[PDB]
């Protein structure tokens, strides 16, 4: 089994008050079942979409989870990942 | 230049939670263009790139039927591999397969591929000759003997030298405005003080397609590969990709460091430095 | 275009 790598970032350079996309890219993991939530101030964002499951040359899987958003200075964002390799969910904050 | 078509199949058993799930995705270069998922409400081969939408109903029906048949074929294969490894019916297991072709600028076949894994480890692969197999272990030798008795390599060679290249060339023409367009990275260098003693220099590449890129830091003209943190190239969601490379530098030595960027969309390679 | 008629493993 292989544990997921996690990157949290935006589609475009972030500017407060401008619509963007918040991305959580999970990769390098095996097997393929995985739980990913995007969080705003600690609460789960509803209706997040994701890419179709594919894999890299070393057979590990990758997925992109994403949602439209408008960043502000107050709001904190994060991605929360659970996988069989993880005792408890891992939370990675969006480094603005 | 050269181009690729690849299909990626994942078949996943889940005892107690129904029959194994089968997913297929297709790519030309780094652009996904079709998907199939056996768990969908009504499973169909479905478009994921605008240039594939123009294919007629016969194309969509034929590729849907192949995928529905594969859903059943891969369930049989999961049962067979469980037996080859003496595994219980209680565990979940995964077959992965990637196959497809590369063509050069003239559209000639450069090489074909067919490779499989079980539970994330190499299982069997068609050799570059498109005529023989490499089996990873004595279980995969059973599959090899079955495929040799069936002349399966000859069926793969016929597909790879024929349909694969012919349809790839069609897709490249129908999608030429995107598939044959390289978008160069937008680049910059940021500076992040760590202490009075060191700071991080980070070289960014954004908005590039295809995903292949080389980002390197040099100190006094010498590559700093051991000391460079490279993140995995990541998708932006709009077809393009992003990547960064970072190095920790002694304060006051920043101008000895250069970032070097190579990408197919650039007129010439870039050399960047921090510019306070 | 997918390859048709695959043999099982
Ligand atoms: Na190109």
């Amino acid at each position: 089994q292989r544990t997921p790598k996690i990157q949290v970032y935006s589609r475009h350079p972030a500017e407060n008050g401008k619509s963007n996309f918040l991305n959580c890219y999970v990769s390098g993991f095996h097997p393929s079942d995985i739980e990913v939530d995007l969080l705003k101030n600690g609460e789960r964002i509803e209706k997040v979409e994701h890419s179709d499951l594919s894999f890299s040359k070393d057979w590990s899987f990758y997925l992109l989870y994403y949602t439209e958003f408008t960043p502000t200075e107050k709001d904190e964002y994060a991605c929360r990942v659970n996988h069989v390799t993880l005792s408890q969910p891992k939370i990675v904050k969006w480094d603005r | 230049g050269s181009h690729s078509m690849r299909y990626f199949y994942t078949a996943m058993s889940r005892p107690g939670r129904g029959e194994p799930r089968f997913i297929a995705v297709g790519y030309v270069d780094d652009t996904q263009f079709v998907r199939f998922d056996s768990d969908a409400a009504s499973p169909r081969m479905a478009p994921r790139a605008p240039w594939i939408e123009q294919e007629g109903p016969e194309y969509w029906d034929r590729n849907t039927q192949i995928s529905k048949t594969n859903t059943q074929t891969y369930r049989e294969s999961l049962r067979n591999l469980r037996g080859y490894y003496n595994q219980s019916e209680a565990g979940s297991h995964i077959i992965q397969r990637m196959y497809g072709c590369d063509v050069g600028p003239d559209g000639r076949l450069l090489r074909g591929y067919d490779q499989s894994a079980y539970d994330g480890k190499d299982y069997i692969a068609l050799n570059e000759d498109l005529s023989s197999w490499t089996a990873a272990d004595t279980a995969a030798q059973i599959t090899q003997r079955k495929w040799e008795a069936a002349r399966e390599a000859e069926q793969l060679r016929a597909y790879l030298e024929g349909l694969c290249v012919e349809w790839l060339r069609r897709y490249l023409e129908n999608g030429k405005e995107t598939l044959q367009r390289a978008d160069p990275p937008k680049t910059h260098v940021t500076h992040h003080p760590i202490s009075d003693h060191e700071a991080t220099l980070r070289c960014w590449a954004l908005g590039f397609y295809p995903a292949e890129i080389t980002l390197t830091w040099q100190r006094d003209g010498e590559d700093q590969t051991q000391d460079t943190e490279l993140v995995e190239t990541r998708p932006a969601g709009d077809r393009t990709f992003q990547k960064w490379a970072a190095v920790v530098v002694p304060s006051g030595e920043e101008q000895r460091y250069t970032c070097h960027v190579q990408h197919e969309g650039l007129p010439k390679p870039l050399t960047l430095r921090w510019e306070p | 275009e997918l390859r048709a008629r695959q043999e099982c493993y």
